[PDB]
């Protein structure tokens, strides 16, 4: 299920990028 | 079961800025 | 009083830490009430057991009170159901019925344990996380203090200390919330494990008696 | 502030690799918790049917259509019953070897199943045991580089080197914080895998008894 | 003393709490260490003596003579035997239920004995797992008090607030000093109690077979 | 087979920094 | 140059004494434990090899009666399990289950004695390795506060009444770390070796009780 | 190594021991990955060969000449068959007891093979656990040497210690840089060693099972 792993990685990346954008947002 | 002292870390940080200021 | 002028991220950190403390206290009260009630019920049922009454009469008595039944009584009641559900349908080996009853009782014990303790792992998680959330919060305040320092240069000896205090109060609240959680996590887990041992003993005794006497009836 | 261009090349590389490690740990966390939840949900959902009352031979007949799609408990049942039937048919004279063969098949199938289930878990524990260390290497590099830089100026001014020292601290701000979810998820998911292992062990304890009682009646 | 008795009623109160915790821990140390050593010696002596070719009835009547002083392994023997004979008085449980009646009698008594052994052991665990946190609450509250005062006064380049941080850090020092022996105890004594529990559970499992053989021959 | 983070090396470096800044 | 004990406080003198004693005790435990562990492993493997070398059990028991006092390792387990087994067999014990269960119990007791004898001072090694850099931290915090109180008395540090606190802290952390080094170095190694020995003894019991069951049920 | 050209009385051995540790760890990891991959491939090849139609005697006599160069599960098969034959041909005791001897021989050969494979893994784990402590001992010793080396009591011109602090911190930097790869490699190799152990016990159990059937006849 490498496709599932890639999808999970993409989802986690989407969470982290918006996380970090909010960090700068609030700075 | 084990001495957890990680919050002490915070105090340590607070103690550097008193000197270089 | 200070939860109005800090940074938005520090505001959120303080909010989640306060919510963690409130949830920890509510969970503590709820769990230390329900566990005491369950222990009292288990002791009462143990006293009622081995009273010279045949198991059939005990099951008949428990039949009337079904929806509002919990504790070790359920481990009896549901188990007996299995023991009869494979007896009326006489299509099983003589040793099969006892194994099926044991499986049903084990499932009942697992369900009872899951219902009895619910938010204990959450208590462990907050006890393990709260200092680190406090560290993130105070690190952010400290970095903002340096950012403010970078604007003007006069050695900033006097006007930084309020920022340091407003950053470190996050750690203060974090460890204040962490104290009771880690204080009571073991205190409740040991009681839950004692209840688990009690139920496991009851299941073992039930399986022992079923093999020899109750199988005939 | 970004604090990346100002940071040295090694420090920036440290931030990048640690961000990647956190991304990988979170992705593995999501995948593994989803898969473990699915397996746990299917466990009892198959066990009840196995013990509902339907005949074992009839249930096996229902199987064999999902040859490669079988999950944990279903695949364990399939392998065990197939091995037992094969031994009994080929030999038809084994006094007690059939149960031993079924137990061996069950054990190897279980071991393969869990080794597939916790396929990525022993990476979380390997990032929780180095993330503090790589962060501390980063901050030590920052501190020593800053002190080496303060070797030519006059009056030994310390506040002038305020950013670099602070940058070193930020090395552990994106440091240890990449380790905590990793270690906690490792512990919790290992606990779940252990409970599943105990469940499968009880499954074997029941199944071997079933064959022990069935061998003398066939 | 003078530094301790200098304002900061919260610091005084929290330090007093930590001192109380420390003295309670140091009392519990010896309290549960002497009893643990005595129980271990009793268990070893009874393990050596019980299977030393002595008829069971002689040991039973010796214990009856030595009654109202029993402690340790003998209890889980005696509390069983009194039941086994009591059930074994004819017109009673048949000779396959008396074994588990006796086992219940042994096991309830053993659990009570273990609880009597493990009185304050689950207090050292919660005195060493929060004493550092309590001391750090003291020190951070003290630093907060010492820093708000610096927001109003001018200059005072660390020549007026230093005793504030000193009085803050003394709380952390006392907390660590109170917490160290607590975790030492909660490791060592807990391992010893676990060993004793395993040994008692093992003695019960053997005495159950012994009673099986006795009931078969009686 | 490691399920524990080490805080001693994390604390000691900043501690040495504290003694350095004392002088 | 090492004369910091006199130029230091009483409490920090006490904690340095505690930590140096802990380090020397750990090193002595290492020296006195590794040799006995190696000797026990060698004796266990030698006796296991001799057991399977086509020798009848009675001859081995007779030869092993011998030195009945300074007897350890798997040979002690064998002797303890065989003497009581033959005593029970001659003392009626018509039920084979009784005698084989007694033999298993004897194997149990002998291992639980010998292994516990081997595993001495090892939990102490683990404890010191885990806890030394918190006694060190306590001493260091004491030094830091003793420096801060001195600093908060004049308009300048002067580098004379503050240096003692710096030395206190540095020596405390260094001594705690030096004490923690060998303990964390060797605790896991020795525990793994002891666990391997435990597995060896358990498998020896399994084989011996299998043989004893076969012999008892043969006649 | 511009900083490392003078060292100190004790700091010379420090960070040189750590450089040696890092070099040894690198050599150990590369050699261990190579030999582990070779052993896994050989084990798979032997599994394929042995699960074919070749009988036990043919495979046994095929590897007679290899002797010292025989590594992997083939050594286990050779030792087991040799031990079993030595008892069967020299018929001394019951036919259900020689199989115990064959199993014992196979198990000791397996333990020897595992010990040979896992040769320097404990060293890697040890250095991973150990290195940061020598690093920090070195840097604190360097700080002490720099401070005590201050000639004048005051020495208001303090703009010379920075090279000393950099040299002191180099010790911890090198120690931790040696720690990280060892800590990762320890788990990365222990996982494969556990896998090899498991698939070795699988083969041992299967071989014992097949030889049990012919033990009572052949």
């Amino acid at each position: 299920q490498n496709d599932k792993l890639k999808r999970a990685i993409i989802i986690s990346a989407v969470l982290h990028v918006i996380l970090f954008a909010a960090l700068i947002w609030s700075s | 079961s084990e001495i957890n002292i990680v919050p002490l870390l915070d105090v340590l940080l607070v103690l550097l800025l008193i000197f270089m200021a | 009083d200070l939860f109005l002028k800090a940074s938005l991220l520090v505001k959120l950190i303080m909010l989640i830490l306060i919510g963690f403390s409130i949830a920890s206290w509510a969970i503590i009260i709820q769990r230390t009430r329900i566990l005491n009630a369950a222990a009292r019920e288990a002791e009462a049922f143990e006293d009622k057991f081995w009273s010279g009454i045949e198991l059939s009469r005990l099951y008949q008595e428990s039949q009337g009170k079904r929806d509002n039944l919990t504790g070790s009584e359920q481990i009896f009641y549901s188990g007996f159901k299995e023991f009869v559900r494979l007896h009326r349908a006489n299509s099983h080996a003589p040793e099969a019925v006892v194994e099926g009853a044991s499986r049903a009782m084990r499932i009942s014990m697992n369900r009872e344990l899951e219902n009895l303790e619910t938010h204990i792992p959450f208590l462990g998680t907050v006890g393990s996380i709260s200092p680190y959330i406090g560290l993130f919060g105070t690190v952010w305040g400290i970095m903002h203090a340096f950012i403010a320092l970078g604007a003007v240069k006069q050695a900033t000896l006097q006007m930084v200390a309020p920022g340091i205090a407003e950053a470190l109060i996050a750690t203060a609240i974090g460890l204040f919330a962490a104290i009771p959680a880690v204080m009571a996590y073991n205190r409740l887990n040991q009681r839950v494990n004692k209840l688990e041992l009690n139920y496991d003993n009851f299941m073992e005794e039930f399986t022992a008696i079923l093999h020899r006497q109750a199988f005939t009836v």
